[PDB]
């Protein structure tokens, strides 16, 4: 159904001349450089050719085909895909874990991090257990204590739907 | 004149953003007025964009908010992509700062509780705007704020930091003219906090002329505060245009400040009365299971979300990762040995990023986590561990994971 | 009638806090460390990790700080060998040797109701929420935890006729052979009924007659707290002293009084348990949380 064709290139008067027509001459209006007409088209290939200050010529950035007697025109695209939106970027869209080793610096430690949920004071008149809400950026890193007698303590905050479970592990 | 796409007739320009041109759209049978935002298809391949603007359709189509310009339909094209969107006549709100000299603090409040309202929409649906400026804000005929222009916008993930620069220089964060990782929300703040300045005293609070010297201003955060402004709007400024992240102003403590509670209506924040009345809470998804029953979902929520002291709350020091003064690559070639002897593979992304997996020998499924190196003060280096989403315990794997890793180093 | 439809409808994922804290141990973990992290970190209950096996075994308490005190306690001459050098694996090696025991958890998708009657039932005061998706603990359910959550919703759902009858005419409680201590008991005779008789709290009665405290399984960890677990020979009082400046009196509860004052007492003031009393001052039992949550639930 709507096919865009637009002249990129300079002029007073363009005409587009195709497939569509008996090969008819068709005005197209001008914004302020570009030449733009918005025709009704089904699925298939389509053939084109435009009419510029009174010369035949063709659009460079388009592919083009060439006849028997040495006419070019262009080549036009109309796919299902090409009307519906998600399907339209998916075209688009289109055009494993090696064991072994591979002189700017590493980027700078954001401050966020360094915000831990644990070492912050929390009032008394409250559950022990109950923490404050945290920074979504702050979630699924791990944070640990100093080794003392040859145990770990590993902490890391995860959400499981709408609520966050710190956990901590004293693995020795 | 002779240009139409889906019943509508294609005038002139608006103006262009980002991506595409937006140019006026009125109705062939009955002369509404539509804005229609034109991406060329060839344009989008040609910079890698199809995945920023498939983001940029799926968020607008479900985004539904008064002060957000409004997405109707997106027509597809063999050539281009015409996204059909509100239009509003009032234009710029950065054309009313320069018509007007200065607006006044009753109506500077009223649009600011606009922006907020729209930007905390934003982020609640995990969405960074990062380019928020009064000529991004527009303006209708009824004086109401609209956010539009969310090419430079990207989504929030869970324990994932953005760096890409994007918006105004004069409008940027200190930590976006830097080039350093950044969360998202504290960004948008600071854009809000130089819009406010805008409206209230009618210029830019860090304006020059000279790039490096502009840069320096943004760094150093220092700002002129006229007399004719309130003590009470001038203490909410200076904590919007925060240097430090960590000590800048949050959605939630502008909305506790004593200058913006003033004339705020009800219905613009979810914690609000007039709420849970008026605006849709998107509990039909939840609720789509077997009339009354979307009402109990809304009564039950607001229950547990008045009790704050039964939700949220109100010795040795715990530290992210392990530390290393050691150079870079002396850190690197120490970390690719000691996952050898444990038997692990390894996805390089980048120099100092590693996406790293292992199987567990008793349940049989795969755990992955994700490595990356960061740089403290000077000549001190920090490991960072992140678990990846996608029997046993999904937690304690990850646990077991580091525990043999820093051990083995 | 009423509060088991309630039940029945909202899920264990309702009660589950925003943010909360959980704390888990290794069973290769000396079981000395396990009870010093659990006053650290101010959590009275913590699941076990097998690492081995790979899966959740079971749940620790104070009650295997007591279990462990009054099993190996031998003098204040003499330090407890097996508390000091002990794991977890090996403490339960011997604790599963008499009878084992299958982990009792609820899935958080799981209705509340499922939820109570695993704590009565089981007889238990602790449940585990782990997601059957992921494997993941999320958090430790309590009797407490429940009780505060239907009393945010006693407004929105019409109040039965049981709610404004007396605990005299409803019965609701333990009131035969309530175990009680005198004020010079020492810990290990005390530690000693808890392990015999089952019960969580003991009432402290003194030389003249009157409840003047009341010693519970929580009181213990102060031993851990202080490191005075190694003299169990000194009195409940002397025990108690770390708590007994900031005490006034023991909460108490009337016969006449209805059942809605009863569990408006027990919320506000965050306490497990009432001590019944006749006219002036005459003890007839103790009600607690788990008695209460079966009333709604039978
Ligand atoms: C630098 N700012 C400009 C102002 C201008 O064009 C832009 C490119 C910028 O806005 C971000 N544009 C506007 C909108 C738009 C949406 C997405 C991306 C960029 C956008 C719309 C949406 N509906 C509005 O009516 C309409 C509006 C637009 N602009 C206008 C000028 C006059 C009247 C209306 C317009
Ligand atoms: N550059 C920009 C741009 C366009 O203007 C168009 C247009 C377009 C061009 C001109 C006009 C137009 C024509 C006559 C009078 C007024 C107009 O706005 C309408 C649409 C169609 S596809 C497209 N893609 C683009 O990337
Ligand atoms: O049966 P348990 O779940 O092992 C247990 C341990 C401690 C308590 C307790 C503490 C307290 O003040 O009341 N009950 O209950
Ligand atoms: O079976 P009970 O001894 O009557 C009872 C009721 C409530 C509790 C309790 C214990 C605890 O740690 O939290 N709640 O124990």
């Amino acid at each position: 159904r709507p096919t865009v064709f637009r002249w990129t290139g300079g002029g007073k008067e363009v005409y587009l001349s195709g497939s569509f027509n008996n090969w008819s001459k068709l005005p197209l209006t001008r914004s302020h450089n570009n030449f733009v007409a918005i025709l009704d088209l089904p699925e298939g290939e389509h053939q084109y050719k435009f009419f510029v200050d009174g010369q035949w010529t063709h659009d460079p950035s388009e592919p083009i085909v060439t006849s028997q007697l040495g006419t070019v025109n262009n080549i036009i695209q109309v796919k299902k895909t090409d009307f519906e939106v998600f399907d339209a970027l998916m075209v688009d869209s289109q055009k494993q874990e090696p064991y072994v080793c591979k002189f700017r610096a590493p980027p700078i430690l954001p401050p966020h991090l360094l915000q831990v949920i644990l070492n912050k004071d929390t009032g008394i008149s409250c559950d022990p257990a109950l923490l404050p809400e945290p920074n979504h950026v702050m979630l699924n890193h791990l944070y640990a204590l100093s080794i003392k007698d040859g145990v770990m303590v590993l902490s890391a905050t995860h959400r499981y739907k709408k609520k966050y479970v710190t956990t901590l592990l004293y693995k020795p | 004149g002779r240009v139409k796409i889906g019943h509508y007739v294609l005038g002139d320009t608006l103006g262009v953003g980002t991506f595409g041109k937006v140019k006026i759209g009125e109705h062939q049978l009955t002369g509404h007025k539509v804005a229609v935002k034109i991406l060329n298809r060839q344009k989008i391949r040609s910079l890698d964009v199809v995945g920023k603007i498939k983001r940029e359709i799926q968020n607008l189509k479900l985004f539904r908010h008064p002060h957000i310009i409004k997405l109707y339909q997106v027509i597809s094209t063999p050539t281009d992509f015409f996204m059909v969107m509100e239009y509003v006549s009032g234009g710029e709100l950065f054309d009313y700062i320069c018509k007007h000299g200065r607006v006044e603090e009753m109506e500077a409040r009223r649009l600011f509780q606009q922006i907020l309202s729209a930007v905390d929409y934003c982020h609640r649906h995990m969405v960074v705007h990062r380019d928020l400026k009064p000529e991004n804000v527009l303006l209708d005929a009824h004086m109401n704020a609209k956010i539009a222009d969310f090419g430079l916008s990207n989504m929030m993930s869970d324990g994932e930091f953005l760096r890409t620069s994007c918006g105004s220089p004069n409008y940027a964060a200190p930590e976006v003219i830097s080039g350093r990782l950044y969360a998202g929300p504290e960004v948008d703040i600071w854009s809000c906090g130089v819009i406010l300045y805008a409206l209230l005293c009618g210029t830019l609070p860090f304006d020059d002329e000279h790039v490096p010297t502009l840069f320096k201003k943004i760094r150093g955060g220092v700002f002129y505060i006229p007399e004719y402004l309130n003590r009470s709007v001038a203490t909410l400024l200076m904590h919007m245009l925060q240097v430090d992240p960590l000590k800048r102003a949050t959605i939630k403590d502008i909305r506790e400040h004593e200058w913006f509670k003033q004339g705020l209506p009800s219905y613009l924040f979810p914690e609000d009365p007039s709420y849970d009345a008026n605006v849709i809470d998107d509990e039909a998804v939840k609720e789509v299971c077997e009339a009354v029953a979307y009402h109990l979902i809304i009564d039950n929520r607001r229950i547990m979300n008045q009790a704050s002291e039964f939700y949220l709350a109100s010795k040795a020091k715990w530290h992210l990762g392990i530390r290393s003064q050691s150079k870079p690559y002396d850190i690197m070639a120490e970390v690719y040995r000691a996952m050898k002897q444990l038997d692990f593979e390894w996805k390089v992304v980048n120099a100092y990023h590693l996406r790293v997996r292992r199987k567990n020998p008793v349940t049989g499924n795969y755990v992955k986590m994700s490595l990356q190196l960061y740089l403290v003060d000077n000549r001190s280096y920090l490991l960072d561990f992140k678990s990846i989403d996608d029997l046993g315990s999904h937690t304690m794997d990850f646990f077991e994971m580091c525990a043999s890793l820093i051990t083995t180093l | 009638s009423v509060y088991t439809s309630f039940m029945k409808s909202h899920r264990c994922y309702d009660l589950i806090p925003t943010s909360s804290k959980l704390v888990v141990f290794d069973t290769s973990l000396q079981v000395k460390k396990a009870f010093f992290a659990l006053v650290t970190n101010g959590v009275r209950a913590a699941p076990l990790w097998d690492s081995k096996k790979q899966s959740f075994v079971g749940m620790l308490t104070i009650t295997d700080f007591i279990n462990i005190l009054h099993r190996y306690y031998k003098s204040a001459l003499v330090q407890i060998y097996e508390l000091e050098e002990h794991k977890i694996e090996t403490w339960r090696e011997v604790y599963l040797q008499d009878s084992f025991k299958p982990l009792v958890c609820i899935s958080p998708n799981a209705s509340l109701f499922d939820a109570v009657s695993s704590l009565i039932r089981n007889k238990i005061h602790r449940l585990p929420v782990i997601d059957p998706e992921s494997g993941n603990t999320l958090y430790i359910l309590t009797h407490k935890r429940i009780l505060k959550f239907l009393k945010l919703f006693i407004t929105e759902f019409p109040k039965p006729e049981f709610m404004s009858k007396s605990l005299e005419e409803l019965q609701i409680g333990t009131y035969a052979n309530i175990a009680m201590v005198r004020t010079t008991t020492p810990v290990y005779v005390a530690l000693g009924i808890f392990v015999q008789h089952r019960v969580s709290a003991l009432p402290v009665v003194d030389e003249k007659g009157r409840v003047v405290d009341i010693y519970s399984k929580f009181d213990v960890i102060n031993l851990a707290a202080e490191k005075t677990y190694n003299n169990l020979d000194v009195s409940v009082t002397k025990a108690l002293q770390h708590r007994s400046h900031y005490f006034e009196g023991v909460l108490k509860c009337y016969l006449h009084e209805t059942l809605e004052t009863i569990i408006n007492r027990l919320v506000e003031a965050e306490v497990h348990r009432l001590v019944v009393v006749d006219e002036n001052d005459v003890v007839k039992g103790i009600v607690s949380l788990s008695d209460i949550l079966q009333a709604l639930v039978l």
